[PDB]
RNA sequence: GCGAUGAUCUACCCAUGGGUGGGUACAAAUGGCAGUCUGACAAGU
């Protein structure tokens, strides 16, 4: 419950510097600080002094991070760049400094963090920031190795369906549906759903004008009736659906309709119907990864559905 | 003191001023339910020199 | 010195029979009362005196 | 209490009716009160006895 | 000469005389535990100090379901140099009981001698957060008060409520803001503290801000249900 | 309740500026000075005493 | 099963004719009546002998360890090789375990709601094990061990 | 080092208390010594409190934090009794020390400043 | 079936019941009066 020791960050005289983050170097036994000074600190903790001062870049470093070894510590700005610090050459160890060695640029917007791993299987750290995408580089060759830039948008869950009946699609996000007849393309309507205050996660309308929309807490239920240009929804409402979660939702008919719901617990509504299931054994990894043994995906034909789990595991119910 | 007390002691203040009115009984469960807090022997015996001086 | 030790000693005279009379005297309870209900019904139909 | 008390205190402990009379009437202080029979002022001779 | 009268609880009186004043009936009569005033009128009564005792400024301030009751059992968390304690002894009466507790010392032999002249006080001289020293001494509290600067108000009281306070019991908590956020406002403070004690199992009645008497202090209030 | 208390501070402050001129009486390397709002004060030259 | 718990008026083990779904059961039928009294009475009680400095000890060592009134009944409690026990503390539990008897007992898990049924319903366990009002000695108790533990 | 003052500053703390207290004492707004903040502590005038956690025996103004809860009134110790006195100005070890009332000093901020701190550790 | 060995004579209510007021001797108390001195130099050469 004692506080011993302090240092201060070199300032900056226009403003109020503040040192963004701090790490802890194991091999020699040093920490590592990036401050908005703009400015990477070496400090050796015994001592509690400074060994490495460099002005790395213009503007406040953000995130460090380093290799198991501690011969490579990468920086992650805000003004885009990462920097990697260099200590494995023999006399640059033996004597304990560092060297700016490379920088370097490539994330679009601005980088908001940095974490790193390494194995004999691979060797990269991983930068992500405000441009919704994460770049995956090799940690041994950073001034060698080529990045690789993994996007903003993954439609694994999806976050929109379209009905052919009467021509049209509807999107969603936050409380939000905005539906689109086309024909030129015209919108419809648009649901912040007042009541609920998650990301809607599976929402869907069979062939006609049914919908249903469904949250992991409560789910909902409409009916759409066209007046025109416009249309006009309706809230339909079961107890059943407003108290049960849903992981998956899918229409047999414009009235029976099924749920999979995160225990993994299926049911078949007519607008209780429960179907049975096949247990899964548990190993090693199934003890330590609680959801890989968790339904994955749900498909139906019209009349029998097709349930696909983590472990590769496929299997078939009649309803 | 509060403690070495005993039905003989009863039957001893009994030959003492009366345990027909109780008191013998009485002060033998205050004394097992004793609450005072019990003080150093020497002011056992000295203040027993006391008593034994307002008596005389 | 002597002047300072006087005036110091009526101080501390007026001083703790200030704190005195205070004791011995009450004040009035100005403080806020915010109430729980569990529905928005309740709160509208609420009513102190019931 | 006795140690929550300062030093001078328990030096004037005793004559507190005088040291009170020459406060409010300005005049000096004692110095003595209940410490008197402490035998090493009882050796102390007069100034000596004060310091 | 001097009118007493009784309040909204059993127990708490107020004199009308030269004066009005809060005041509770001494078992123990005519002994000043801490050299508080005293009034007769005949039987003997002992008066209260607010700004010395936190649930006295309650009081003042009003609170209907303060279940501090005369034929009752109540657990008294931060029972420090024996003055309050002594008072809810003194209100709950000899068949009331009142379950003290202390950790620090000096108050700790300041309350010995407040047992050693009250019967109706029980001290226990040990961890706050380590409820076991006295789960195996203490029995079926029906009613806890807690003034303590621990910011786990919540789990000492969670802790020891689940192994004492029987079930639809009452609980009565002291928050001083400026001991455990002395930034943001008291009122985010204790609205936060509430949802806390909310998820640990209290129903929250009724808070009063102490507002004219000490600085930035709530006393909540709240009953025990289907809990254990 | 309400002269008490100002009764109080009254003399606290003659006590104050009483002590204050007592200090300008014992001992050390005195400085006047006359700050902005045109009242007096004494700060002493950096010096520990013996 | 057997449960065990220390009180100021000795030491009382109660018989369980099973635990966690007895936990339940008993939670949600709100047994905190007599009548749960009487479904489970007692399996053996050991009254202490009356020197307050042994019971004092016997706190101070139930603080720290096993105490010695309670090696005097684990060495009778058992049955078979393993009889369920429940007890209150992870600690004694513990000491329980290490000590020579080597026998089941389960921690000082969720019967919290058990171990405080039992103790509201030992006020009718006074007429079953402890004939009197105990409030009294557990006065002299505490004040004693207030003192003991400050130095006094 | 030593366990019985609860509440000790670090060098930091240390180097602002040392350093309000030289301007104070060079203003003479400051007593010194563990008798006279005892009696300032009763006057009801004493400011805050420091103390010298190197005193031996420490109980010799062990003493004051009684009256500090009491009164509500922030006390802290530093660590070096020799630097209490340097810095106070004098001739001596000084175990201890209060910082006085006085609104016409050019150090109101600083003082509030310090037993910002010093509240901030203690609570 | 009288007496110099001594006659006579030294606050308010509710009709010889209760309630109010004052005056002396004794005790009680954590009631009061009523408040805990200053704060760096000194002595020898």
């Amino acid at each position: 419950g004692r506080l011993l020791h302090t240092m201060k960050v070199d300032k900056a005289k226009k403003e109020s510097t503040l040192v963004w983050s701090v790490i802890y170097l194991p091999r020699t036994d040093q920490i590592a600080s990036g401050d908005s000074t703009g400015s990477i600190k070496f400090w050796d903790f015994q001592f509690a002094t400074l060994n490495q001062s460099f002005k790395a870049h213009d503007a406040d470093v953000l995130c460090l991070t380093t290799d198991t070894d501690n011969n490579y510590v990468f920086s992650a700005g805000v003004d885009r760049k990462i920097f990697q610090f260099s200590q494995n050459t023999n006399k640059s160890q033996k004597n304990n400094r560092w060297v700016n060695s490379s920088n370097r640029l490539l994330h679009g917007n601005d980088i908001r963090a940095i974490c790193a791993y390494q194995s004999k299987g691979a060797d990269f750290l991983v930068s992500g920031g405000v441009e919704k995408t994460l770049v995956i580089n090799s940690l041994t060759s950073f001034s060698n190795g080529n990045y690789r830039k993994m996007p903003t948008v993954e439609p694994y869950s999806k976050n929109v369906l379209v009905n052919k009946e009467q021509r049209l699609v509807v999107s969603w996000s936050e409380s939000t549906v905005k539906i689109w007849t086309m024909g030129n393309y015209k919108l419809v309507c648009k649901l912040t759903l007042k009541d609920d205050q998650n990301i809607s996660t599976c929402s869907l309308s069979p062939d006609g004008q049914v919908l249903v929309v469904g949250r992991p807490s409560t789910t909902k239920v409409f009916h759409l009736q066209p007046v025109g240009n416009k249309l006009k929804v309706t809230k339909l409402d079961n107890d059943l659906l407003l108290r049960t979660s849903t992981k998956l939702v899918k229409f047999i008919d414009n009235s029976k309709i099924v749920i999979c719901s995160c225990e993994d617990d299926v049911f078949i509504v007519d607008l209780p119907q429960e179907v049975e299931l096949l247990e899964v054994t548990s190993t090693k990894s199934s003890i330590k990864v609680p959801y890989i043994n968790r339904i994955n995906h749900l498909e139906v034909d019209q009349n029998i559905a097709v349930i696909s789990r983590g472990c590769g595991v496929v299997d078939i119910l009649d309803l | 003191d509060k403690a070495s007390l005993n039905d003989d002691s009863l039957h001893d203040l009994a030959a003492l001023l009366n345990e027909d009115s109780g008191i013998a009984q009485r002060v033998i469960d205050n004394a097992r339910i004793s609450m005072g807090q019990d003080i150093s022997e020497t002011d056992m015996e000295n203040v027993c020199v006391f008593a034994q001086r307002v008596a005389s | 010195t002597q002047d300072s030790n006087y005036v110091r000693t009526l101080r501390q005279i007026e001083l703790k029979k200030l704190e005195k009379g205070a004791k011995q005297l009450m004040f009035k309870s100005s403080g806020n009362h915010t109430i729980f209900v569990d529905s928005r019904e309740k709160m509208n139909e609420f009513t102190p005196e019931k | 209490s006795l140690a929550k008390s300062p030093a001078s205190t328990i030096q004037i402990l005793g004559a507190e009716k005088a040291l009170f009379r020459a406060l409010k009437t300005k005049h000096d202080t004692p110095k003595y009160g209940l410490l008197y029979h402490a035998s090493l002022v009882g050796q102390a001779t007069g100034k000596n006895k004060g310091k | 000469k001097v009118v007493i009268e009784p309040h909204r609880h059993a127990g708490v009186y107020i004199a009308r005389g030269k004066e009005d004043l809060l005041v509770t009936k001494n078992m123990a009569p005519g002994e000043s535990v801490y050299g508080e005033k005293r009034i007769s009128v005949k039987v003997e009564y002992r008066v209260w100090n607010p700004f010395r005792s936190k649930l006295a400024a309650g009081i003042m301030g009003g609170l209907d379901e303060l279940f501090i009751a005369p034929g009752k059992k109540v657990l008294y968390l931060g029972a420090a140099s024996g003055t309050s304690v002594s008072h809810v002894s003194d209100v709950v009466g000899p068949e009331g009981v009142v379950y003290a507790v202390e950790f620090s010392h000096r108050p700790g032999r300041e309350l010995i001698s407040m047992a050693k002249k009250r019967p109706n006080i029980i001290p226990i001289i040990e961890d706050a957060r380590h409820p076991q020293k006295y789960r195996m001494l203490i029995g079926m509290v029906d009613c806890v008060f807690a003034d303590v600067a621990q910011p786990d108000q919540a789990r000492i009281i969670a802790l020891n409520s689940h192994m004492f306070l029987k079930d639809q019991g009452g609980v009565v908590i002291s928050i001083k803001a400026n001991c455990i956020d002395s930034t943001v406002d008291a009122e985010t403070v204790f609205a936060r503290e509430v949802q806390k004690l909310r998820e640990e199992r209290i129903k929250p009645l009724e808070q009063l801000t102490l507002e004219p008497y000490e600085r930035d202090h709530c006393i909540v209030v709240g009953r025990y249900m289907r809990s254990g | 309740v309400k002269q008490h208390l100002q009764r109080e501070t009254q003399l606290k402050q003659v006590q104050q500026r009483m002590d204050a001129q007592r200090e300008l009486l014992k001992k050390g390397s005195k400085k006047k000075i006359v700050d902005s709002s045109g009242k007096i004060s004494f700060k002493w030259k950096k010096q520990r005493k013996r | 099963a057997y449960v065990l718990t220390e009180t100021s008026a000795g030491y009382a083990l109660l018989k369980a004719s099973d635990k966690i779904y007895k936990s339940s059961s008993l939670i949600q039928d709100l047994d905190s009546s007599d009548k749960v009294l009487k479904e489970f009475k007692i399996a053996a009680f050991s009254k202490f002998n009356s020197a307050a400095n042994a019971l004092e000890e016997a706190n101070s060592i139930i603080e720290g360890k096993v105490s010695s009134q309670l090696e005097k009944l684990l060495e009778e409690i058992k049955k078979d090789k393993k009889s369920t026990l429940i007890v209150s503390e992870t600690k004694l539990a513990n000491a329980i375990n290490k000590l020579g008897l080597n026998f089941n007992v389960v921690s000082d898990a969720v019967t919290l709601d058990i171990y405080r049924a039992i103790k509201e319903y030992l006020p009718e366990l006074l007429p079953g094990m402890s004939d009197n009002d105990l409030s009294k000695m557990s006065l002299g108790l505490a004040h004693s061990i207030g003192r003991h533990k400050l130095k006094f | 080092p030593n366990p019985k003052a609860f509440p000790l500053a670090d060098a930091a703390l240390t180097q602002q208390i040392l350093d309000v207290v030289q301007q104070a004492a060079n203003l003479r707004q400051l007593k010194k010594g563990a008798n006279e903040a005892t009696k300032t502590l009763n006057r009801g005038i004493s400011e805050f409190i420091i103390m010298a956690a190197d005193c031996e025996p420490i109980e010799i103004l062990l003493h004051l934090p009684l009256l500090c809860e009491d009164k509500n009134v922030p006390y802290v110790f530093v660590p070096s009794r020799v630097a209490l006195g340097r810095a106070c100005g004098v001739s001596r070890p000084v175990i201890a020390a209060s910082i006085t009332t006085n609104d016409a000093s050019a150090i109101k901020t600083q003082i509030y400043a310090v037993k910002d701190k010093i509240e901030t550790l203690l609570i």
